[PDB]
């Protein structure tokens, strides 16, 4: 919003060094803020792409930066019979730089490590390493948690268990507030994903120059897993820290696994001991869900909110085509124990291949409005594909879908603008957090400074009615009496660190609706309908109020005496900019509008006092809990008094209820303009009833409202209905309260069929007959106490006329038949053969809890008894299987209306061929 | 156990 | 008559033509201040005003070129036509629609070139042995389907970078499997070995000289090879007039875009050919893996069919990928690639059995509704694809093009092309909004108040300030009025509280964020219902407060789609014949049936219940349904064959249907639907 896209500071690095691949703010001891920039391809002393880190001091004009020197010589030591080796060529130093306190932590993800012992070696691989430095004291330290001295032969015999030879530690790094370094190793445990943590103090204390392989005492690493889902998940591709368990003492880690579960993606929230607390599965495969994760409080609730990026998400285009644009997921943290379900918002990029969500950077309170904001990056987005960064402002219920600002890449094409972002630090020290965007393609870093935000507050006060026969003032230069009314226009600008020379232009328009010659009201001073006051509010902590005189034109001049007079106040920054960027950004309600009208047929009293009556009647009384209830709130309005000005129908909707549409019975005005609004703590809908609601006018309004989320409520829900106007005496109608009962109900389908339904038996192993019973929870509410009893004739023995086999509860409802089915492991006019004739084989199928709309199917495997088929080959049999449905109770506060119960019959017709 |  | 043409417009020919397609205009000087100039043609013609001066443009579609569909294929490649007509010209008046039909044929003996892209990991050593003579075996099975067959070979392992590859000891760079006491080639990203050639013996020779290489991580760089094979048209040797099959054989997960960060590669993969004179992927070690979206763009652009010949352990992974890559088929591959020859033939037959249309470069002002005739003569509505076809079958699609208002471009052209077909239909749309009377325009005519306004088309279009029929009433000079028609009815608001009652006519307000129009300024284009924050769901234009939904969409909120492609189920019937289609979604009216396409039901009548009549329809041709066309329209099974009574491999529906002759018809249903009907039942 208030980021300045004109005065940019550009920091440049060596050409082709990828200066800007990663960056962070560094605050030295003196308090000055410097920028730490990583250049993972900076040439080393041997003309090799070792990488480097640059510490850029804050300068208005930017420019070059002095490099932060790190050791870049390949090391080698002989410990006993082994020869530890370190290879720093193409190590990518600076690929991840994080600053904490006075320590700069730059990692080299692709640094190689190798151990030689006799002929056998350790299979030189990119273990990775991270370099720690204190720029003030000059201290240097290193941390390579995945270095080992185990030969490659040992790993083969142990099935590559605890194989950390390819961690690439430092791929993603973050330092907790307590001061514990957390490194992401997407390749650890054979590309399974690894996480390494160690206090920064212990890393410095335990570091010893010339010792390539040491062990930090307090370090803790993640755990290897045999679950195939985690295979090749790159667990640790991105890492973030935050609070997600309600205990401020403990710190929780947010780890992204962009290829978890066969390239599905996932973000895991785990405590300091790596015990998983919650997992957020990706939405689309190969979308790289979890590529970037950010933790911030975007709704001012005091609880951190999780943001996940999916750069390669392909949104379903309107033409049934998939377009790769990227997506950012917002997971607002609910109150109490974490219950993060579906994402609370879905920000989707627009430019194809833009990789929206590639980098997410919390911005703090960019506008100081009380809600934290974020800046999502599209390194290849924008109309020209040069990349852009979008700024989203937090609000009381998450983020705003519309990006408040869009920063376009000032660099050439293919600069990867916005690949790395960082904010929440006031670099220039003007009270507003600033943003720095890295573009390693152009080897430059762009610094965006946040400008002060002015919260303009415009208030226009004017009369409610005009009486032309009350001419008091006289037109200047003449004495022709006219009807004059006062117009008060209070303007107030407030903000933090705003300039003391703040000026505002307040434009007043009288009767803006009509054309210039159609204006009915004019100002006494200029005899014109409109003025532009220049208000300077520098140093003013209270609104500035100005008053003018507006007179009603002569009655014979204008014929329209019914259309309300509309007064507008525009307010805007002065054009003093003269081409330069305005030092401030005007924000808030800068445009107000108020109405006034000529006193028309208000009676001898010259005051319009209306009388308003309302009637409430709801249709669809049963509000089934868990069902998308739609209620028709049929209503009637009567203006039994005089004319009502700006008559509006007020409906107080509960949290579950939502306005859908409102239709009136007036042919000319059948559709009512309803404006949903969240009045103090209860949402309300304002539907117009005609601005000059005529006397003796009755309007019947039928509104459809969607009521949901009734589970977290009582037996009933009520609505507030009132008709409010802008008259002086009796402006509002009596509030009519309408209550609708809330009920929980559900129904279940009991159906089954025979496979085959009929099987002509020509008359042990023989014809195959199986019965399948399926239950569907079609009811709006969930079901609990699922019970089923199937009556199957027979004994599963030679006495049985139809051998039976194992019963399969596909839905998940186990049962026990009365006679033990399949005693042997081997699978060896019709008369109603019910279960009565033989021992009734009844299976106690119980599923207890049944999800809404869920279907459970139980099938029985049976075969006609071959010896029994031969005997009695002249008696047609129709094997009838009967089942009974049963429910304990709906799991709700009030599950009335009995419980679902069914009675279904399934039979198979043998059709004795030799009957 | 793991790999190609 | 109180039609829309007379109510609105009545100001100029230009405005009335945009009122609605049915409106006309009379520029004749007759009827002075009488009947409205704009109305239905019969209304205008009925009241005289017909000196052949009525401007009533009619939308027309002309076939600029339509060669007949070639019936034989092969022969001369240039003359092989699979879509007819090939070019059509559309002239659409404002907010008008015109229907046009096209035909698509799967010509027999159409040339096909198959490019074999085989993963060469160490686990594919067994596979490479069975492929040894796949060139001749593939040729024999294809010569019965195509005269012109050309086969190429390509291999891939992974990026030769520090991870994914063994870089130590130094010997490992030359013999990666040296730690296993074996010899193998050094790792390579993608290696084109044999360009598409008709000499099938070359394929056998090249495969015999190939060898495997060993990498570290399970995922392979397969998608890198697919991109290079698709975009290296000259190197690979694709023929424009031929079916392009890209057999992609692998037995492991595949690296996707953004995986190159492990190797340090961050540059996005551009869809360019980087295969050099050495036939190796030059940018393998310096460019990231392609994304799914990029591959689909290049596969669709090059008209290449991708076949995932993968093994069992990754069949689901590539099946899920195939969902995100439309136009791809997945085939289960044996662990030794022993059934690849049958996999290719089945894949090719499946590819040629379907026709799906795609629209390219469609202007935003146009919408299209497609109806498919497919096999038989049932016109499934809102469907752009026909499945179940065999070679030689012709399907016809009826398309209606509707324009959103009057675009100012006046010349647009889009292409309708079936997926995988070189042939396409080029539609040239020429919008026609202004009328011919505008040519004889008088900027300052003495008729229009001594030339203070422009005269054209038999009426006066007055300039600013001056209003009236002859521009003689000014703007404010006639504030008083006595014959004013500002109020639509007595006692109603003048000009609907949105205009000025000057000179009788209602002059509408500035119409902020919109435009107020009408005899009483009642109509507008900013009052339509917004379904999800967009007026008319962004699938329609507001016309006097009514959402005039364009083609492809319908409903008061223009949010119900007319597309029924979602309903189309593997079964070949809309929503599996168990329900209808409501705005794409399936309504499973059939009891016990559910799913996205009402395809899965476990409590419905068994196959036998109905398949009994399917055999009675063809195997017997008696009783009924034989005259109802069900034996062909509905019965896609086979006629009486035998009763093997041993085909339980997959789909074993044992049915002892009893016929009218009392014979026990033992028929077995057996994912091409096949009915093993008994040759002769026993009574
Ligand atoms: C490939 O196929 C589809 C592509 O979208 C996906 O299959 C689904 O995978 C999920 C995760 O394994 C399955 O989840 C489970 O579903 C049951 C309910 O069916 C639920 O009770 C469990 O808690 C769990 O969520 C899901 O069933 C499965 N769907 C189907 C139709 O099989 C997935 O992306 C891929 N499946 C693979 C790789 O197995
Ligand atoms: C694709 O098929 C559908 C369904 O046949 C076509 O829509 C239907 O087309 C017919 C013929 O134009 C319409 O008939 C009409 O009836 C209405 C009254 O209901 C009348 O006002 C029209 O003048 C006309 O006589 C029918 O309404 C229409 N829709 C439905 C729901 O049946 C569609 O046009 C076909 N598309 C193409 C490109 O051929
Ligand atoms: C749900 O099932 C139970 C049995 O599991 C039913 O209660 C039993 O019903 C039989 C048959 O009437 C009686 O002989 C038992 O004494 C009952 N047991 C009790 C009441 O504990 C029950 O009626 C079924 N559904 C409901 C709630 O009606
Ligand atoms: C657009 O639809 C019309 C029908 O509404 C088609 O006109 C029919 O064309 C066929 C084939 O020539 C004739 O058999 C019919 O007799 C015609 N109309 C009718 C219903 O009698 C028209 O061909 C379609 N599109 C084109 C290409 O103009
Ligand atoms: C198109 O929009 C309409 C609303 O304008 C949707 O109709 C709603 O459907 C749901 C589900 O049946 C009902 O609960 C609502 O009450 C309906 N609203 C109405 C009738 O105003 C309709 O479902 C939408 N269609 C699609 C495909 O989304
Ligand atoms: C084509 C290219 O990259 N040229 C660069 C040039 O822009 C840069 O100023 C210079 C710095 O040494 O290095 C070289
Ligand atoms: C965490 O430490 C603080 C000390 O600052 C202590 O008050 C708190 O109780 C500790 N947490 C728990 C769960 O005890
Ligand atoms: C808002 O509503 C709450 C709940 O009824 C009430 O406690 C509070 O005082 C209200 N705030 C107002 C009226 O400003
Ligand atoms: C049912 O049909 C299948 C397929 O023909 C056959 O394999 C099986 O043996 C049959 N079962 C019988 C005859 O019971
Ligand atoms: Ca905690
Ligand atoms: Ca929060
Ligand atoms: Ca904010
Ligand atoms: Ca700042
Ligand atoms: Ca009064
Ligand atoms: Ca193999
Ligand atoms: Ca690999
Ligand atoms: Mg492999």
């Amino acid at each position: 919003l208030n980021l300045d896209p004109v005065q940019l500071t550009f920091y440049a690095g060596p050409n082709g060094s990828q200066f800007g691949f990663s960056l962070d703010f560094h605050k030295d001891s003196h308090g000055r803020v410097a920028i730490v920039v990583g250049a993972p391809r900076t040439l080393g002393p041997s003309q090799e792409e070792t990488g480097g880190v640059f510490l850029c001091p804050w300068r208005a004009e930017g420019g070059q930066c002095p490099s932060l020197l790190f050791d870049l010589r390949d090391e080698t030591r002989n410990v006993g019979s082994q020869t530890l080796q370190t290879f720093k060529a193409r190590q990518g130093l600076g690929a991840s730089v994080v600053s904490w306190s006075d320590v700069i932590v730059a990692c080299a993800p692709w640094q190689h490590w190798n151990v030689l012992e006799k002929t056998e070696e350790a299979e030189k691989t990119p273990v990775g390493s991270c370099f720690l430095a204190q720029p003030e004291s000059g201290r240097r330290a290193e941390y390579s948690p995945c270095r080992g001295n185990t030969l490659s032969r040992i790993y083969v015999e142990n099935d590559f268990s605890w194989d950390k030879r390819y961690c690439e530690a430092g791929f993603s790094s973050v330092v907790t507030q307590a001061g514990e370094l957390v490194l992401g190793a997407p390749g650890g445990y054979y590309f399974l994903g690894l996480l390494a943590q160690a206090p920064v103090a212990d890393i410095f204390s335990s570091y010893r120059p010339g010792i390539l392989l040491w062990h930090v005492s307090s370090q803790s690493l993640s755990f290897d897993s045999s679950n195939p889902e985690y295979f090749d998940g790159y667990w640790g591709y991105s890492v973030a820290v935050g609070e997600f368990d309600g205990d401020l003492n403990t710190t929780e880690y947010v780890v992204g696994a962009p290829t978890w579960s066969w390239t599905l993606g996932a973000v895991e929230i785990l405590d300091s001991y790596y015990q998983r607390l919650h997992r957020l599965r990706g939405e689309q495969m190969a979308s790289y869900f979890g590529h970037s994760v950010a933790v911030t409080d975007v709704n001012g609730d005091g609880r951190h909110d999780l943001l996940v990026g999916a750069p390669l998400y392909m949104e379903s285009r309107a033409d049934r085509k998939l377009a790769e644009v990227g997506r950012v997921y917002l997971f607002l943290q609910p109150r109490g124990p974490h219950a993060l379900g579906a994402p609370s918002l879905l920000l989707t990029g627009t430019q194809l291949y833009g990789r929206f969500g590639s980098a997410i950077a919390p911005l703090g309170d960019l506008d100081r409005d009380g809600y934290n904001d974020i800046a999502v990056a599209a390194p290849y987005g924008g109309p020209s594909g040069r990349g852009q960064v979008l700024v989203f402002l937090g609000q009381s219920e998450g983020l705003r879908s519309r990006p408040s600002q869009v920063l376009d890449s000032p660099f050439p094409t293919g600069s990867a603008f916005g690949f790395s972002l960082r904010g929440a630090v006031d670099i220039d020290d003007n009270g507003y957090p600033d943003l720095i965007v890295g573009a390693y393609g152009a080897n430059q870093v762009a610094v965006y400074r946040a400008q002060p935000v002015v919260k303009a507050s415009v208030q226009l006060l004017v009369q409610d009615s005009l009486n032309p026969a009350v001419k008091s003032c006289v037109l200047p230069q003449t004495k022709t009496p006219v009807s004059c009314f006062n117009i008060q226009m209070c303007v107030g600008a407030t903000g933090h660190n705003i300039p003391q020379k703040l000026s505002l232009n307040a434009e007043l328009q009288l009767d803006r609706q009509k054309p210039r010659q159609g204006r009915r009201v004019l100002l006494l001073g200029s005899q014109q309908a409109g003025t532009t006051l220049n208000l300077d509010l520098g140093g003013k902590h209270s609104p500035i109020c100005h008053t003018t005189m507006a007179f009603l034109r002569d009655e014979a001049d204008f014929r329209d005496k019914l259309s309300p007079i509309v007064l507008s106040l525009n307010v805007s920054l002065p054009p003093t900019e003269a081409g330069m960027a305005p030092a401030v950004v005007l924000h808030g309600d800068t445009h107000v509008q108020e109405q006034t009208r000529i006193v028309l047929d208000c009676g001898e009293d010259d005051v319009c006092v209306p009388q308003l009556q309302l009637t409430a009647s709801v249709t669809g009384s049963p509000l089934l809990v868990g069902a998308d209830n739609v209620l028709e709130l049929q209503m009637d309005a009567a203006n039994e008094g005089e004319g009502a000005y700006e008559a509006e129908l007020a409906v107080h909707l509960p949290q579950g209820a939502h306005y859908m549409r409102a239709l009136s019975n007036v042919e000319g005005f059948e559709r009512l303009i309803c404006n949903q609004k969240k009045e103090n703590e209860t949402r309300v809908v304002l539907c117009e009833l005609g601005n000059p609601m005529k006397k003796n006018a009755q309007i019947g309004i039928a509104m459809l409202v969607s009521v949901g989320n009734l589970e977290e409520a009582g037996e009933s829900v009520s609505f507030q209905l009132q008709i409010r106007s802008k008259n002086s005496q009796n402006p509002n109608s009596k509030i009519v309260l309408l209550d609708v009962p809330v009920r929980a109900e559900a129904q279940v389908e009991l159906r089954g069929n025979s496979f085959p339904a009929s099987l002509v038996v020509a008359a042990s192993w023989g014809p195959k007959v199986e019965h399948t019973y399926e239950l569907h929870n079609n009811g709006p509410g969930t079901v609990n106490g699922l019970h089923l009893s199937i009556h199957l004739p027979g004994q599963s023995q030679p006495s049985d006329l139809l051998y039976i086999l194992d019963i399969q509860p596909q839905g998940g409802l186990q049962c026990f038949p009365q006679p033990p089915v399949n005693p042997l492991k081997v699978d060896w006019d019709p008369v109603l053969v019910s279960c009565d004739s033989a021992p009734c084989t009844v299976v106690q199928c119980d599923l207890q809890e049944m999800a809404r709309g869920q279907r459970a199917m139980v099938t029985v495997l049976a075969f006609l008894w071959l010896p029994s088929l031969y005997q009695r080959p002249l008696d047609q049999f129709v094997l009838q299987s009967h089942a009974w449905f049963n429910v304990s109770s709906l799991p709700y506060a009030v599950p009335p209306l009995s419980l679902p119960r069914g009675e279904a019959q399934v039979w198979t017709q043998l059709l004795r061929a030799l009957e | 156990g793991r790999g190609d | 008559g109180p039609n829309i043409c007379t109510t609105r417009g009545v100001s100029s020919c230009q405005q009335c033509l945009a009122v609605s397609p049915m409106c006309a205009w009379c520029s004749d000087e007759a009827l002075p201040l009488g009947s409205p100039r704009c109305d239905l043609k019969e209304n205008l013609l009925k009241d005289n005003c017909a000196p052949e001066s009525i401007e009533f443009p009619v939308s027309e579609a002309r076939v600029l070129e339509d060669r007949p569909l070639s019936d034989k294929g092969s022969g001369d490649s240039s003359q092989v036509t699979q879509v007819s007509p090939q070019r059509i010209a559309l002239r659409l008046r404002p907010d008008d629609s015109k229907n046009f039909s096209i035909q698509v044929r799967q010509v027999e003996d159409y040339p096909v070139d198959i490019y074999y892209l085989m993963d060469l990991s160490y686990s594919m050593k067994d596979d490479l042995w069975s492929i040894q003579n796949l060139g001749t075996k593939l040729a024999t099975q294809m010569r019965k389907l195509t005269s012109n067959l050309r086969i190429g070979f390509g291999a891939f392992v992974d990026k030769p970078v520090s991870p994914y590859m063994y870089i130590s000891p130094p010997e490992a760079l030359e013999n990666p499997c040296y730690d296993m006491k074996t010899t193998c080639l050094p790792m390579f990203g993608y290696k084109h070995v044999l360009t598409l050639t008709d000499q099938v013996t070359r394929f056998n020779e090249e495969v015999k000289k190939q060898s495997v290489s060993r990498n570290r991580d399970a995922p392979e760089g397969g998608f890198d090879a697919i991109m290079q094979a698709t975009v290296c048209d000259e190197k690979i040797g694709w023929r424009n007039d031929a079916s392009h099959l890209l057999v992609f054989t692998t037995d492991a997960k595949t690296h996707i875009a953004l995986d190159g960060r492990l190797a340090g590669i961050v540059q996005p993969n551009d869809g360019q050919c980087h295969v050099g004179s050495d036939n190796h992927y030059s940018a393998s070690t310096t460019m990231d893996y392609p994304s799914l979206g990029l591959m689909t763009e290049k596969l669709s652009q090059k008209n290449i069919n991708l076949i995932f010949a993968v093994t069992e352990n990754v069949v689901n992974l590539y099946q899920n990928y195939s969902e995100l890559i439309p136009g791809t088929t997945v085939g289960v591959l044996s662990m030794d690639s022993s059934n690849v020859l049958q996999l290719i033939v089945d894949a090719y037959g499946k590819i040629r059995s379907k026709v799906e249309l795609e629209v390219r470069d469609l202007p935003e002002e146009l919408s299209l509704s497609f109806n498919a005739t497919c096999l038989n003569n049932e016109v499934i509505p809102g469907l752009k694809s026909c499945m179940g076809l065999k070679i030689g079958d012709t399907v016809s699609f009826s398309i209606e093009a509707k324009v959103r208002g009057c675009p100012q471009e006046k010349e647009k052209s889009f292409t309708i092309k079936p997926v995988g077909f070189k042939d396409s239909l080029i539609v040239q749309v020429t919008f026609d909004c202004d009328c011919a009377c505008q040519a004889q325009a008088e900027p300052n005519s003495h008729r229009c108040n001594n030339g203070n306004g422009t005269f054209e088309c038999g009426v006066c279009r007055c300039g600013p300030g001056w209003l009236g029929s002859q521009c003689e009433c000014s703007e404010e000079d006639y504030r008083p009025s006595q014959q004013d028609e500002c109020s639509p009815r007595e006692g109603q608001p003048v000009c609907s509280q949105r205009g000025e009652c000057l000179c009788g006519q209602c002059v509408c307000h500035s119409s902020d964020f919109g435009k107020i129009t009408g005899k009483y300024c009642e109509c507008d284009d900013f009052s339509c219902v917004r379904y999800k924050g967009e007026m008319c769901s962004g699938h329609g234009q507001c016309s006097c407060g009514d959402c005039l939904c364009d083609s492809d969409w319908t409903g008061y909120y223009c949010n119900c789609t007319t597309r029924t492609d979602t309903c189309m189920s593997s079964n070949g019937l809309l929503c599996s014949g168990r329900g209808k289609c409501e705005c794409g979604s399936c309504v499973c009216i059939q009891p016990g049936s559910y799913g996205d396409t009402c395809e899965k039901c476990p409590t419905c009548p068994d196959a036998c219940t109905f398949k009994k009549e399917c055999v009675e329809c063809k195997k017997f041709d008696r009783g009924a349904l034989h005259d109802e066309n069900t034996c062909n329209r509905y019965c896609r099974d086979e006629i009486e064959s035998v009763k093997e009574l041993k085909d339980t491999g997959k789909d074993a529906v044992n049915c002892t249907y009893k016929n009218e002759d009392d014979c026990v018809v033992r028929f077995q249903y057996y994912g091409k639907s096949i009915l093993y009907v008994v040759e002769e039942p026993e009574c």
